[PDB]
């Protein structure tokens, strides 16, 4: 058996790499992005933005920021998903996008998930997964958005229920804004401190 | 086959959150406990890229960026495998890569190190590993550079990298270093690592027979993810 | 013989209260610094507790909760001496100690794990040591059991102790494990003890020519509580 | 010369073993509880009541405590005390309780302790020694309980004055109030953060 | 590929007939030698078993007898590869094993001791092995057990198996044992084993990654059999 | 190259493994047994029995025994066998058998095997080649029972004729017997001493 | 305090009853294994000597048989303490001894040995151990001496002792040797022993300070019984 | 922890020192012998006498034997005998003896045992313990003596039933016969080979 290779910080140039095109780098035709919403695809459409804040509450103006989720119905584009049903074919369920350089502002366009099995039969209350890289975090690190009008499923999600203090929960939930017709879920992350936002090993 | 939870990170073999010799940690780590979770369908899922998006020339960082001649510095060949913690080929994962030129300056704005710019030398690659986990990019060789955590830090030369590949719980980012490099062992990023053997997981080693002659040297670089256990009894994933 | 205080406790035999490799004590450990004090009346003295209150099957947790039958798992008596520092037997101490059962489970309320009840186990005894400080009990041995720090983490199999004396600066609860169990390399909990010599001396040894034919294992183990110094000059204690 | 053996912690089933019959197992005839009142003790029966907070402010549910105090006059039952004094024959000075696994509120019936003989001379203000034990604490950890009733003794309280912050010195006071006829002293316990406890490396 | 002979048994990497520590085997072993033989069919055939015949739970021994609840106990997963000593896998073999429950007690009529009976644990399973050499259990971790070979002598824990293959000659039947168990050094059965090395062969090594979470432990032990030569001259088999 | 993995003793309880049902344990819906013979199975039907007796002349009552052989037309219902004749398809060729608790007798109903190739176009004679297992039993001892009937066949056979004493080769043949129209035929194992008899190293 | 059995005694400490090197244990060794049996008082029980029974040079082997003179010889002084494997002293034991004289030569019928005989030497003392287990005598040292078993062997020089204590299972005979004696690497007797430890066990040692001036050398010999061990449980032995 | 101290061979003169009387060296005024009874000693008086023989079955005359026995009620005389009773105080319970160096024929004069409890309420049936030592003899053998004509309790005797070999079992059984109004037992003790006696690890 072998160890898995160690973590290191992305560092603060994390987007040469990861968003070449927003640095003003031309290199690749088609580039990774914020917009996981085709044309095409099934749902209701969401904007989830937010800061990132260190321990002193200042924004990271540095910071990378991945999500992950499920269609529509619950069902991942992926694989590895075996619940039998079929995929939104118009869904990547994934995206990327870094803080503006000024404000600190980050965003993604996507769709509302829908609620996806849990362990030994149990349901989760809709969810996003996401993680976030910068300067000074060593390891990636790993949250998700729940979203303050699942409430009834909320209080019935295995994973939020695990977390004992009933105080640390609701960093984990977004609130749902209506900005001219958009329906927007502001999301913010509190690294370390006071309203430290819940992390966890997955 | 069916198919389980992956592995739990090994959390001895990674550096900890609070590293106050790497100063930037400080206030960039949380002060409680990361809270362990079961693994659902959310943490054993991940997307999927295909190659048809990815254009000639996306792993080859000496020409990606070239406009008007080719970029100053060292030709270099990286290569190597990814594999799970149980040895098993990881397949069509998504690789990508980033790195400063041979002057150690990235092409990025707060960049103002008076290493000198490469016109035609852009920084990036991305590249899928084959059916065998395989990949391969070509690159020059980064320069070693400074940076303020002490007034005289230096990182040595390294190429920052990241995987996506078939769980999102194997979600990594990292970086390598070059084989003899004096500076591996005064720098405070790699040694917020606690061990030795893992820190020595992080460094390329050179491939002699794999050079082309009068051409470009090569290193070799294996990257290890976590594995899936397989089920044989109760499936609780679902 | 004129007593004096107890020696101060060395903080380096024993684990720190803030061990981030055990989640818990993140949120239960003091930031601010332990104060130390002179001791008074109040830290040399401790209650007695009289042997007439004690049951005969009070030190047999194979029998104290059998109802219609022996419980399941393996008959072991554990045996040893509680002395101070400086060597002196502890007589009369209260020791009482509580375990899981032969499948890891305790039986406690909150205790979920699927690992099987046994009806005719309960898990807690307790006994008086000896004028040689000796004391002898026995029981099934437990089963290690799974429990979240992180997601995979499992105790070895271990039994909890406590130990009132004669002074109340000697008060102590631990645990105990048993020679050769895989899993005490890898506990979170016992590596909170920042010395090696200081995590063996909390593994019971087998003890094989006091094992009882056809009938039960034996393991030794001894325990050493903190020691009064004698006083021959001036008697500041009061 | 040996090293003392190496504390562990308690864990969170400290009650399988230390009170049984709380957690509903009938081993012994004879358990050891929190009612250090037998009914010839002697003095003013008190009340000490509160609860065990962590460093986010929740009670500890799975907490163990124990207190050893001195009788009616400031003698203690126990072989060490050199005082040639008789002490209260119907008194073990000793008890241990667990919190209320719903509410964290943890409680003994005792008697106030009359004044005990400092070092050198000096007299110490009436305190009851406790400790603490529970899953996350590796070492059990000692504090005292003083009364707020006996300001005069206090200001001149050897080990409280010893406390250079005078700011700490009131973690230790319990306050004295009266429901029903029956004297309650609250004394709140703070592991970690702001008003943390002080606790004694004793 | 024309098949010959196995290769001949390594006498010196097994227990000698007579091994008087071992007190019942004075009686029950040979005084003449073994008569060896040049193979013919008979001994490099070997029957065939039908998955079809299996049960689901066969090699469930937590499950296969349960009743009324779950057997006491600790929850562990045995698995492994059956390869012969030229490293191939031994494809489809029928792997047999039995075993003491929890206390170190079988469910035999003969078996008296006082450790209890488990009502819903049995103590046997089998599987066949996969395409490749890969077989799988569950079982409760076995305790050890006093017998009468000196009066005080005690098994360390063990699992017995048996392995039917390819050939009559790969016939095997042995014990194996876990990683750390103290009474593997003391067993006379254990050292009629001349060498070291063949001894440690039958320990069964603690695999945590395999560990599943809340639930059951885990060990690796892999069998070696005999292995079968190629012919590319002569072929006399026949 | 590895070494094969080392023999041991199958113990006193080897039929808690390999004869559940006889050790009145449920546990297998089919289980392995004695009889080799299944009704459309060909050639004549004979029984073979006897008993095992130590150095000093008792039987065991813990013994394990199994047989292996060629069906009647001297072929092995075996993929590794290479005669390129169809084996009966209603044949397993082998079985397993205790001794009884009380008389230490063993016993198996199956069919005479008819005769198979030797090495170098050599012919054996018909034969059944058998293991034993038990406590004391460090490896399991190969052996093989000829018929007294074949002796034509048997004075022919190159195993046989490979054991240069010829007062041993006996302790190989089995008698045949007639009771009540079945043949039987009677091998008795001499594991030590007088009489032993002979076991082969395959 | 209520004792139960005599801890098992372990047969790889001693010699085995057959042992070829030692051509008389040939025809003298049963074939069988011995049976080991459970103990009851029979085997725990001994008899008891009263010191009023033994004369006063009873363990003067030096005076006790000397007529018209002193024996010619070493004059030693051999002491040491009797106690039982757990360390605890074996008061009132009868400790027997017997040995040839200086010339190597028994003074029994059957020893033609061309040695002289010592008229005033006679070769066997006894002594009972007191309270703390000690035991002294004096001597004459013994010379080695030949003897038929290969034709040319000679045993080291040696004193048999025989010990009666508290048990019948404790009985032992046996024979303890001199420091530096170069015969004691040769002899098939002592050969006998498995381990080097053990052979070591019955060498008695020069003792120094102990010796006295103008008179007699002195060795330190101590000898361990097996030992009881204490029940705490059920008392089976009635 | 200690080592028991390892057994080595009395020798061919176990008598200079065991019996030196019988080697004509008179050192000792009181001499251990093989004499048992004493005037007032209780039971029926009984003489034991055999020979001990090797393996070729030649009769040893150098061997030592010694016997431990309990009175005529079955009462050790040993403080370790627990069973509150009284003891006979006119007997030893042990003696020592050497075989004629002519014939090699041992004996004893002794009274025949009570019967003493066995383990966990059992009776033993009446016996006697015998050691053997000799040149040749690295460690003492242990063996026991029952009688024929206690048949019935033999029957029921632990030690005896837990010999498997029940032909084994009567090479423990010595034979009575009654010479000249004597009552006697001939019990012969063959160390090796055919009907080789049991012998003990105690
Ligand atoms: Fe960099
Ligand atoms: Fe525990
Ligand atoms: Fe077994
Ligand atoms: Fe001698």
């Amino acid at each position: 058996e072998l160890k898995e290779t160690p973590s290191q910080t992305g560092g603060p140039y994390v987007h040469i790499g990861l968003l070449p095109k927003q640095a003003n780098i031309e290199v690749f035709e088609h580039n990774l992005d914020n917009n996981l919403v085709q044309d095409n695809t099934q749902g209701q459409r969401i904007r989830l933005e937010g800061q990132v804040f260190d321990g002193l509450g200042l924004p990271l103006r540095d910071v990378l920021i991945e999500i992950w989720q499920a269609d529509t119905n619950g069902v991942y584009p992926s694989q590895a998903d075996t619940q039998g049903k079929q995929v939104d074919p118009n869904f990547l369920g994934w995206g990327r996008t870094g803080a503006d350089f000024g404000t600190g502002f980050w965003s993604f366009n996507t769709i509302k998930p829908g609620a996806v099995p849990g362990r030994k039969g149990s349901t989760q209350a809709p969810h996003i997964s996401l993680i976030i890289f910068a300067h000074g975090i060593n390891i990636g690190l790993h949250t998700r958005v729940y979203f303050d009008d699942e409430a009834e499923a909320n209080a019935k999600d295995p994973v939020l229920n695990s977390i004992e203090w009933a105080t640390r929960r609701q960093t984990l939930v977004a609130k749902r804004e209506e900005r001219d017709g958009e329906v927007v879920y502001r999301f913010d992350i509190r690294i370390q401190g006071e309203n430290e936002t819940v992390f966890f090993d997955i | 086959i069916i198919w389980g939870a992956y592995a739990q990170r090994n959390t001895e073999d990674h550096p900890p959150a609070y590293a106050p010799g790497y100063k930037t940690s400080v206030l960039r780590s949380p002060k409680n406990a990361l809270i362990s979770i079961a693994e659902t369908l959310s943490e054993v899922t991940a997307p999927h890229f295909s190659a048809d998006k990815f254009g000639p020339k996306d792993n080859d960082l000496i020409l990606n960026y070239a406009k008007d001649g080719l970029p100053i510095g060292e030709r270099v060949i990286v290569h190597g495998y990814v594999r799970d913690q149980f040895g098993r080929p990881v397949k069509n994962a998504l690789v990508e890569v980033w790195q400063a030129n041979a002057s150690g300056r990235y092409r990025h704005p707060n960049d103002q190190y008076i290493g000198a710019m490469d016109p035609n030398f852009g920084g990036c690659g991305r590249m899928l590993t084959d059916d065998n986990g395989y990949y391969v990019f070509r690159t020059i060789k980064p320069g070693p550079y400074p940076w303020r955590n002490r007034i005289n830090e230096w990182r040595p030369a390294h190429i920052h990298f990241s995987l996506i590949a078939d769980g999102w719980a194997q979600r990594l980012i990292s970086q390598f270093y070059f084989e003899g490099d004096t500076l591996i062992d005064s720098c405070p990023i790699l040694k917020t690592i606690p061990s030795e053997q893992q820190r020595r997981a992080l460094i390329a080693l050179e491939d002699k027979s794999n050079f082309i002659e009068a051409d470009s040297r090569c290193y070799r670089f294996d990257i290890t993810l976590r594995g899936r256990r397989a089920t044989y009894f109760e499936n609780d994933l679902t």
